[PDB]
């Protein structure tokens, strides 16, 4: 029913190795050259990646900014409202970004802000100019 | 098996079924009610048992009927029909046994038998037992043919047949009870020793052997399942198939390597794109940090846009620092995935130069068994006789195999030194023209009713013919002769004064240097009482080693043994013999094999008798006159002693039926 | 025959 387990013998493979007198050696050479081709392609991309790794030396350590932990406040200071208007102008509907810019406002408070100060901070106009970019 | 059913087995017969041969002789019974068949089968089996339990005395119909029970002993004509059948076809009362009824006063019919090999001898004994005039014509100065046995002093070594291949169902089991054969079992352990002369480690030994066994099954698969049996009109040989199978196993080894390194490039190329993304991000982080810095250097008090800038750039920087850390996470996973794949590669090679050499020894062993280059063997059929192999340990005849033909030769008209030159067969009878092998001009003429030809296949193959048939053998017969293969294997007998080998090791191999010379002195036997080592020459080597002197051959024999046991532990051999079976004119080879393009059916053709044309045109269809026995005639047991023996029995039965008539078929 | 094989 099936070849001994570990032996590999398909109808297609038999016909290929016995197509002519040296069809056996031809197939085994085309794979020997394919092996060399792929093996030297490995060392090439190994060299390419070795160079790209050296450029990432140091990481991003001299570029990290320390953790700023501040408790979430309910009151909107005039300052905070103005930061918000500009954060809408720069981020649109990204409520998470706006929340981080202001610092002490939860994502929901930001969502509320949109509805609350809607007409007074012309948020309709602010959002349509953000889309223009 | 034991009892009555074990007797049928020991006689190569199904205990609970009627054979085709029995159907012919008893067409009344086999076509009748099942009840009668079982009575028949029991009678048969019981009679066989009786003969087998005591094979040193003739078993008469009287002695048989005496020891039968009711309701089996009620029908005495059935018992007589059975007993006669078994006697005629040599299942009972064959070989060497005391006769209760001394041979009939006058003989009936005359048979000339060519050759006094075992097949000849067997038939002769039977025909004499049937009351026929029998004369054997042997070209050699001895009986036995391919059963040859070297003797000198205490040294005894077979140059021909050597091994009794199991007693389970072997007619030689019966013979060994009648003849003093000193049968000793063979321990199948065979340590190998490479070219340098050092043992193959059990690691390699077992793993190469397993690969061999696996390569064989693979060819069988190629034959039956993939139907790979014809290539460019020519029939595929076992050698061709093994080569094809090995190539595809080297192909797989390469295919595996290709797709494994193909996995590496795809992962290494994922890493390449990720590092590019990381370099392009550490670039934007570098710039963005500078911008945030410059925004923070603007000390307050500052208006809200300037405050927003600082905050904005702060958010943007930690957002990009979030991405880079999630990419350094991915980089850590792909970088260890590449240490995974590079750690365990697939197989480097299929078989090394050291491996392939040990594999060649296994091929040489197969080339020895079939006495032929694997490129000559039929892929489909080379092992067609496997199904009928005997059970039990293989044994050697410790006192030499010749003891058997010699024992069979006792009380027989055997003309030694008599080379048959021509066989003439006509509707009225036969004449055989032979010469004296010494003075070849002295001519003999033999007139007979029938000729039994036991000429080896190599002899029958000679061109120009050594024996001329008049009229010439029919095309169907000669084509069978050409198609069939007649192999070759040789033996080197080395006699020493002292045992310098492992006394409990019966056989040890030697691994050759090249594929070309794999058969050359590849195996050594320690089987006999005296210090004798026997070296085999198989495959393509056998044919070439015949054109080389005994001194050179024994030279290479000592060389190999020195490398294995110590260059000063191997003394000079006292007596040496080297066989040359292909050169021998009375053999022209060693024994038959199923050649590519042949089948087991050719063996049947070889056994078919020849019936001459009528003398007077319009005269009735004549009796068959020319019969054939021998190793090459027995489909189910070719290339063996027992097979030869059996074919002789077969013919003696067929000939007696023809010229003395069958009384048991009523 | 295969029977002879070591
Ligand atoms: C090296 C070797 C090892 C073997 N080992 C084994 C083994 O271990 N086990 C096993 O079972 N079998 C073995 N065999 C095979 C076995 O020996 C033979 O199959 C068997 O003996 C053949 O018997 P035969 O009567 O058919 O042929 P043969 O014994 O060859 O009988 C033919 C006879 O005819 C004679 N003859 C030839 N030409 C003429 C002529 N022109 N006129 C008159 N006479 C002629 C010959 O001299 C010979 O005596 C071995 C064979 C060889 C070569």
């Amino acid at each position: 029913r099936k070849p001994p387990k570990g032996m590999f013998l398909s109808q297609e493979d038999v016909e290929a190795v016995s197509a002519n007198a040296t069809a056996a050696t031809t197939v085994l050479r085309q794979l020997d050259m394919e092996l060399v081709s792929v093996k030297r392609q490995i060392q090439n991309i190994k060299q390419t990646n070795s160079a790209l790794k050296e450029k990432l030396d140091g990481g991003i350590e001299p570029y990290r900014l320390p953790e700023v932990i501040q408790k979430c406040n309910a009151r909107w200071t005039t300052e905070e409202q103005l930061l918000a208007v500009q954060a809408i102008r720069k981020y649109g509907r990204d409520f998470q970004a706006i929340s981080d810019v202001i610092g002490n406002k939860s994502v929901v408070q930001v969502k509320n802000f949109f509805v609350n100060y809607r007409r007074r901070f012309n948020i309709d106009e602010v959002l349509q100019e953000w889309e223009a970019e | 098996p034991s009892g009555v059913e074990g007797a049928a087995f020991q006689s190569r017969l199904p205990h609970d079924r009627m054979t085709s041969q029995e159907a012919a002789c008893f067409p009344d019974i086999i076509s009748g009610p099942q009840q009668t068949q079982k009575v028949f089968l029991f009678i048969r089996n019981r009679t066989l048992q009786l003969w087998l339990d005591n094979p040193k005395i003739q078993l008469t119909f009287e002695a048989t009927l005496q020891q039968l029970e009711a309701p089996y002993n009620s029908d005495t004509v059935l018992v007589h029909r059975v007993h006669s059948y078994l006697e005629r076809h040599g299942l009972i009362n064959f070989g060497i046994y005391k006769r209760i009824k001394p041979l009939p006063t006058k003989k009936t019919g005359k048979v000339i038998i060519i050759g006094s090999g075992v097949s000849g001898l067997a038939a002769a004994r039977q025909l004499q037992s049937f009351g026929m005039d029998v004369t054997l014509l042997e070209a050699r100065d001895r009986v036995g043919g391919r059963v040859a046995t070297f003797r000198k002093g205490n040294y005894v070594a077979d140059l021909g047949a050597m091994v009794v291949t199991g007693l389970g169902g072997n007619p030689m089991a019966v013979v060994s009870k009648q003849v003093n054969m000193e049968l000793a079992k063979i321990k199948q352990k065979c340590p190998l020793y490479e070219a340098n002369g050092q043992a193959v480690p059990k690691e390699k030994d077992e793993m190469v052997e397993q690969e061999f066994n696996r390569l064989l099954e693979a060819t069988s698969y190629l034959s039956h399942q993939l139907d790979f049996n014809v290539l460019n009109n020519k029939p595929v040989s076992l050698g061709q198939a093994l080569e094809v199978v090995i190539q595809l196993q080297e192909k797989h080894v390469k295919d595996e390597q290709i797709e494994h390194w193909k996995k590496i490039v795809k992962t290494q190329e994922e890493l390449k794109e990720l590092l590019n993304k990381m370099v392009n991000l550490k670039e934007k982080i570098k710039e963005l940090h500078q911008q945030y810095k410059e925004a923070s250097e603007v000390k307050p008090p500052r208006d809200i846009t300037a405050e927003f800038l600082v905050k904005s750039k702060h958010r943007d920087l930690t957002a990009l620092c979030k991405e880079y850390d999630e990419l350094a996470e991915t980089q850590g996973k792909l970088e260890e995935k590449l240490q995974e794949l590079e750690a365990n590669p697939p197989s480097d090679v299929y078989l090394s130069s050291r491996d392939r050499q040990i594999l060649d020894w296994h091929f040489a062993n197969l080339e020895f068994a079939n006495a032929t280059p694997l490129s000559t063997l039929s892929l489909k059929h080379w092992d067609q006789d496997d199904d009928f192999e005997f059970t039990g340990s293989h044994l050697t005849v410790r006192n030499g195999y010749s003891c058997v033909p010699v024992a069979l030769a006792e009380g027989l008209d055997i003309k030694l030194n008599t080379a048959v030159r021509q066989v003439r067969y006509t509707a009225s009878g036969c004449e055989v023209i032979a010469v004296n092998t010494r003075s070849t001009s002295q001519t003999f003429i033999y007139k007979c009713d029938a000729v039994l030809c036991t000429l080896p296949l190599g002899v029958l193959k000679q061109q120009p013919p050594a024996v001329q048939f008049v009229p010439p053998l029919p095309e169907w017969k000669t084509s069978a002769v050409q198609r069939m293969g007649f192999g070759n294997l040789n033996k080197v007998v080395l006699c020493f004064d002292r045992v310098f080998w492992d006394p409990s090791v019966n056989l040890f191999g030697h691994v050759g240097s090249t594929t070309a010379s794999r058969g050359e002195l590849f195996l050594f036997w320690n089987l006999y009482k005296a210090p004798i080592l026997l070296a085999l020459v198989a495959g393509e080597a056998a044919g070439i080693m015949e054109n080389i002197s005994d001194d050179v051959i024994v030279g290479r024999c000592l060389a190999i043994l020195k490398g294995i046991f110590g260059s000063s532990a191997v003394p000079q051999p006292k007596e040496t013999v080297v066989s040359r079976w292909r050169a021998d004119p009375w053999a022209r080879g060693s024994y038959s094999y199923v050649a590519a393009g042949s089948s087991g059916n050719d063996y049947d053709l070889m056994a078919q008798p020849i019936t001459p044309g009528p003398s007077i045109p319009g005269a009735p269809q004549p009796i068959p006159r020319l019969f054939f026995a021998g190793e090459h005639t027995i489909r189910n047991y070719p290339a063996t002693v027992h097979g030869a023996l059996l074919s002789g029995l077969r013919e003696a039965g067929r000939i007696a039926d023809q010229f003395l008539g069958a009384m048991y078929t009523l | 025959p295969r029977s002879f094989a070591a």
